[PDB]
């Protein structure tokens, strides 16, 4: 990302704009969750990772 | 028998190619040093004077 | 000064164009290059490598 | 990094240093490539908060 | 034990026991996984 | 110093420190000048907030 | 043979070395690979301890 | 490992967080096991370990 930006970036924005948040979800943190963690989310094909790259 | 230092407890060794980098490094850094300090001791017995 | 200032053009031209660099080709992030780089730039008489970086 | 007696504690026995000196159980002879945030990365800050302000 | 007659720089490894380890980082590299361990650090005191 | 009040806080403070005479690229202290030695070394600034979260 | 009594003792009547000197029955002239632990590997271990402390 | 983790030590540390312990098992304690040592499970590829190669 020393030029220009990676892919990776543009969908964690995405993501934290529609309100999702990586720790705290249903009140415990995780530092790794494996759920609603960005990463973890772009590899499963999630729904709303396909739902920003078809936007 | 053959003659080895003796048993210093100091752990496993890295292969012989990382030996080999790390000599040439310090060679390269022990050369810059030694070239340095003899230029300094060089420099003030370039002008001499006469009587 | 017209014939000289046009060689002069020429020659400094020639200065800044010349100047040399090694290209390591490989997949954007593969991090061997690094690795590479770093044994190559310091001494290294010799360095073990896959058949899949192709010095050639 | 363990639990004993149900309070938490951290140590790390195996460091990489001790005081100046560095510790024999990692090695340090790799280089890793270091990506920061461009330009780009300053505009779309500077675009989410443009975004908030027209939201207002 | 560490004991040293002849000095050469970092050529001597130790091996160690490693009991537990999380290889599970959620991030593209160690730079942005340092990012995020920052804005979990300010989640956890938040918690 | 990180907990007051009963709430435990970072506040990451940041101090700029330049030093007289740039680092030695040729010393022996650096070897490989590789990028490892940084990355190994920029968790130790988390050690006081570890201790104090720990207490807390 | 015969048993060792009941009793387990530890002797090596073939060893590398006798004092400071070297035995003949094995060979020396091999080199082979050491591979330590990395900056990942210090990553993993932080990341355990902060699973751990996520836990409790 | 010299510059990053190899597949072994991941798939180790996987199973070390699944709670398998290679020495002690069910109190007798055997060095090399060949049934419960993670080496000789990764090389028979036991649930355990496939469970974590497609995780």
């Amino acid at each position: 990302s020393k030029h220009t930006t990676t892919l990776y970036e543009i969908i964690e924005s995405e993501l934290q704009r529609l309100g999702l948040n990586e720790f705290v979800n249903n009140d415990r943190i995780h530092f790794n969750d494996s759920k609603h963690a960005f990463m973890q989310k772009m590899l499963y094909f999630d729904d709303d990772v396909k739902q920003i790259v078809d936007h | 028998n053959d003659y080895i230092g003796k048993n210093k407890d100091v752990g496993l060794k890295v292969e012989l190619t990382e030996d080999i980098d790390r000599r040439i490094m310090e060679h390269r850094n022990r050369f810059r040093r030694l070239i340095f300090n003899r230029y300094v001791e060089f420099l003030p017995l370039l002008i001499n004077y006469t009587n | 000064c017209d014939e000289l200032a046009e060689i002069i053009l020429s020659r400094f031209s020639l200065i800044m164009q010349s100047k040399f660099s090694k290209i390591f080709l490989s997949d954007i992030q593969d991090e061997t290059i690094n690795q590479f780089i770093n044994k190559l730039y310091n001494g290294a008489p010799f360095i073990k490598t896959d058949k899949y970086i192709d010095p050639e | 990094m363990y639990i004993n007696n149900g309070r938490i504690n951290y140590n790390n026995e195996y460091g990489y240093r001790r005081g100046i000196y560095r510790e024999p159980f990692y090695s340090d002879n790799a280089d890793y490539n270091t990506n920061s945030k461009s330009y780009y990365d300053y505009l779309a800050r500077f675009n989410g908060f443009i975004f908030e302000l027209c939201d207002f």
